[PDB]
């Protein structure tokens, strides 16, 4: 009847593709859906949600609760950051390991901003402040206090708000970072003064660290891997 | 007159193939490697091609590419077979490329993949513009060329005792370009 | 279903068709793409710049810039032209390797109008009158002044304007100039009075020569032969 | 997609079908064309050209001029016709060469009217009176100028008009005369008086004769035969 010519294409299984296909129970009825709580309706949902990064990766201290401590002490006062931290969301096996850090596995390029957090969970007597500086990228970690001073930076004051948040920003050339091998940036703390403490109060206090991406963070091009 | 047929497309629309992927049926026999072939999409072989885009310094374009595949026996032997089929998979940039024959990068799901059974209707797909940044550069004066992704093609039937080479032409062909800052050209010659 | 024929021409591919293949990224969002400035939009728009002709192909000469200027000295005033050109855009090795040769390389039939210029390039002080004319086709270059003068031609005052421009015309029975072999004119330039000057300001000045389309200008039937 | 039943007829070529076909040059612009004077638009108007009719295919006359003119003289007052003429356009060699025949050839049946003519071209002095007659077919042709002079027929003074012409009817059963083999009619020219003349002019008159077709012929069901 109706004249047609097949042009290239036809008969090839093209996973890539979609359309209406025959169904095979086409009586069937199917049981219809609950207002189930907690429907996700898009990855990046879930990205949205701090988690914590395993600060230390040490063989010892990994794989248990004290690969996300940080052993805030009142040794020797040190002038080196009390945890330094890049912000590879990918290129980095500490923060590899995060939800976050999940779904951006599962994409290559993705661009958005990180907001960190750190709860710290002493003593409620204890008392002190610390200095959080986002040393930029390009450039390079800060390895004093002074220098992070001069660079962007939280001064947090242990005492009044048990926790420091801080937003990140993004930035990339190529508007699209690249998960893979190498820049963006770093997060580090330093001890600004030492964390004072009343009575027996053990000199061991500990911070958690959150992150988690923000509104304008995206992905695209997706890229399983995982084998065997 | 019109000028029609020198516009941006009219000029740079047109089926070019690219290079011959070969690869050869996994005969369990003695078959070394030609078992599957890679290809990285890249104009820089087709000096025609190649000479037309240098012609300009950027440019986008969403690239179709056609597959004609051609079999034979190599043995003048009694060679029988049952129509074979080929997987042409396109692997787009930054994903791993296929190493084994039965590397997990056949299975895994981002490759969008086609099966073609031989002696069809020429299989065809389109990426569409990939560039990371905002089109693809012909040239560059700084430091550490882009990406187009992988063609990856392997027989499926296994163990046929009956060698059976094939080759497969790939037809690329730009659509929906666009191009910036035109160079003068570079002489036939140097390539 | 709906009945249908397929009709002869299905399953082939044919390199010269376009018809809407199935994508294989349906869910890749592409990167927008910005205002890249300079915007090609045809090809014309190539041929349109004035360029640089090789007014000189002597092995020696050519290779070097040396192939694109004209010695116009003060030595014996022989009555030849200073330098005869036939504009067949692309059966002429001069005129070939132009800019707009090079688009025409990718065409069978163009036909438009050429526009030529002679930029002056000697002293502030040189003086003089050279006679440009244009030999129309069919006809044969002239090889004194005096012809050249009957025919059409401006007479060019070194002294009062540092470049003759001068759009020759378009002709052509085949309403579609063909770029191989075999006619198209000519342009030669005849030393009208010597180049006079003032002080040891030297007798060896020079001139180049420009050449491209103008809005009447286009192609068709596109035939690339580039290979190896 | 759409679900589809390739029906019989699928995948053959049939010479006689016209269906869209891809084109090979999308991109390139065919040239425009002009208002050449003389476009035909039918067949027809070509076989309503009135042209010679070889009277004479005797061997000798034939293949030169002699094929066409009728030698009226003024010998021995025969009462036969002076050229008979069957009206079979195709069934007769006489006019199976006209240019009428020659578009008959490439048609099975045809229908119409021919239109004949007789341009006399004999002395200007010269003068007499031809009687000329059409049998219709069936019958058979007059062999005396009486049975002739019964039948349909112009009495045409050579020296009142130099030329009889004369539309010969369309007629025929099968709504549709078939070229080959067996009726048509014809026309014969008898001499009604001697063709006297004046002074030693010659005795040796001569007459043209033409043939086309009217309004109402056309032919139908196309049928090529050249060979080789």
């Amino acid at each position: 009847g109706l004249p047609v010519m097949n042009t290239p294409g036809s008969n090839q299984y093209l996973t890539a593709d979609n359309f209406q296909s025959p169904c095979a129970l086409p009586e069937f009825d199917v049981t219809p859906p609950i207002d189930i709580p907690g429907e996700v309706k898009n990855m990046m949902e879930l990205a949205e949600i701090d988690t914590m990064i395993p600060f230390d990766l040490s063989a010892t201290k990994k794989n248990t609760m004290e690969m996300y401590r940080v052993r805030l002490s009142d040794k020797p006062h040190t002038d080196d950051p009390i945890l330094c931290l890049s912000l590879s969301p990918a290129s980095d096996p500490r923060l590899s390991h995060t939800m976050l850090g999940e779904i951006l596995n599962y994409y290559t390029h993705w661009a958005g901003s990180l907001k960190f957090t750190f709860l710290f969970c002493g003593s409620m007597m204890a008392t002190g402040k610390l200095l959080v500086s986002y040393a930029p990228p390009g450039a390079d970690p800060p390895k004093k206090r002074k220098e992070a001073m001069l660079g962007t930076h939280v001064i947090w004051d242990i005492g009044l708000q048990s926790s420091c948040t801080m937003v990140v920003p993004w930035i990339s050339n190529t508007t699209y970072r690249q998960t893979i091998d190498t820049e963006g940036g770093y997060i580090s703390v330093f001890y600004q003064t030492r964390i004072v403490v009343p009575l027996s109060t053990p000199r061991e206090m500990d911070i958690l660290g959150f992150v988690s991406a923000c509104n304008d963070f995206s992905v695209r091009l997706l890229r399983d891997t995982t084998h065997i | 007159r019109s000028r029609s047929e020198s516009s941006i497309e009219s000029f740079f629309a047109r089926g070019a193939c690219v290079t011959i992927m070969t690869v050869d049926n996994p005969a369990s026999t003695t078959n070394k490697d030609k078992l599957f072939a890679v290809w990285k999409i890249t104009y820089k072989d087709t000096v025609q091609l190649r000479r037309k885009l240098e012609f300009f310094t950027y440019s986008r374009f969403d690239m179709e590419l056609t597959f004609v595949v051609t079999a034979n026996f190599t043995e003048t032997n009694n060679g029988h077979a049952l129509n074979q089929v080929y997987q042409i998979m396109y692997v787009p940039p930054g994903a791993p490329v296929p190493e084994k024959w039965d590397d997990y990068t056949w299975q895994t799901s981002s490759n969008p993949s086609i099966f073609y059974t031989y002696g069809t209707a020429p299989a065809r797909i389109s990426v569409p513009y990939v560039g990371i940044s905002n089109a693809y550069s012909h040239f560059y004066d700084g430091f550490s060329l882009n990406d187009f992704g992988i063609l990856a093609v392997r027989v499926v039937n296994d163990h046929n005792p009956t060698k059976v080479t094939s080759k497969i032409r790939v037809y690329l062909k730009p659509k929906h370009i666009r191009v910036w800052c035109p160079r003068p050209p570079r002489a036939v010659a140097y390539y």
